[PDB]
């Protein structure tokens, strides 16, 4: 139902998210390169809060792209945790955590925190 | 080593 | 079609996390509570690997919920991000960021950050 | 204030 | 030793860090607000790579503020975690985790993440 | 002050963290391996609250270890973020970010996020 | 509730 | 490639 969020997204590096905000709460869409080509392109899913408040505080949302499509696995999946902030200059601020599948041993370089803000102008 | 999410 | 994945989990503090793993790689179903009543039942959506590696390596995933049923709108979303261990004692070790719809200036406190691991035996 | 991811 | 590294900082929000690099790998100074008056200054502690790459790679390092001085307790603690990029636009870029003691109950929201830039200019 | 906290504590890996906290909130020490030898041994300085809450809260802390010593040179700093709960099962719940010094381009996987668990007891 | 941290 | 916090 979020019109606000539904739509084309850049964040800083050129990379494209495009997301279907549901009546209901859910975010479907994908997450691709700069170069869109479909070799770069994933599948994501989340979630997001559909009945924020209205004191002005932004819309918490998150979701997830695995790494793997039908030309590459990079046996990892990103989770990005963040919110929607609307209005003129409208951006999601987010922070994410990559996860690679590691062995036991390897466990401890299994995870990469960082963040990224979108917006809806291309960089 | 590189990522699908970086190459963007 | 990770039969592995699909099914009940328990973390540390009694919370359970029902999950269908789809063959395509979906990840869908709900998270409640210890006194898992309805009102403490959310929605849940994510991602995992579908084609993990042989070697031993975890099966890489992530999956959201936003904050909001029927009975409560807590204005957040958390996103887990870890990896499936599977085995006689299967696992599942995450780490999660729990972010707050905030006002701009609050912003500072939006997120916070913490870990789970999940099992098929109740605590 | 409690949450409910904690309250479960 | 690091000439590159010792001098005065600001971050987004005005905040200001004053630091002394060791020729040991030593961090030692004050973090304190936009109007920097006394109250607000607390003191810091850290490490840092006194013998970088040269192959351009930054220089890491970390610091750790206890929210506790003459005038307040906060009753926590932030540690910053990042490198340092020499240059024209000399920056530390950051991650940090801000812990507040907590009961054992309340665990779950001891840990804010976030992230700064710090540069040489005053914003 | 905190000879609470002064003494010598392991992790789940069998790391070894010897810190000496100051009447005036500093955190000075080493931090080890298992297999102790002079070659795994960093320096390591942190801040922890003197003046703890007495509701039965915790005590924030945190503290940085760059990984340079004599013998190594590994590029990377971790600091770790937390609070200590005394008691007859005392501990030291942290969280780490690991920065690892990178170029530009790879600034993506400068930051690996994780958490340790310290008692005094060898594990 | 607000934080030294930020009240810079 | 290992890291000194692990080896640990």
């Amino acid at each position: 139902m979020e019109a606000g969020i539904t739509g084309t997204w850049y964040n800083q590096l050129g990379s494209t998210f495009i997301v279907t905000a549901g009546a209901d709460g859910a975010l479907t869409g994908t997450y691709e390169s700069a170069v869109g080509n479909a070799e770069s392109r994933y599948v994501l899913t989340g979630r997001y809060d559909s009945a924020p408040a209205t004191d002005g505080s932004g819309t918490a949302l998150g979701w997830t792209v695995a790494w793997k499509n039908n030309y590459r696995n990079a046996h990892s999946a990103t989770t990005w945790s963040g919110q929607y902030v609307g209005g003129a200059e409208a951006r999601i601020n987010t922070q994410w955590l990559l996860t690679s599948g590691t062995t036991e041993a390897n466990a401890w370089k299994s995870t990469l925190v960082g963040h990224d803000t979108f917006t809806k102008v291309k960089p | 080593w590189s990522h699908p999410q970086f190459e963007k």
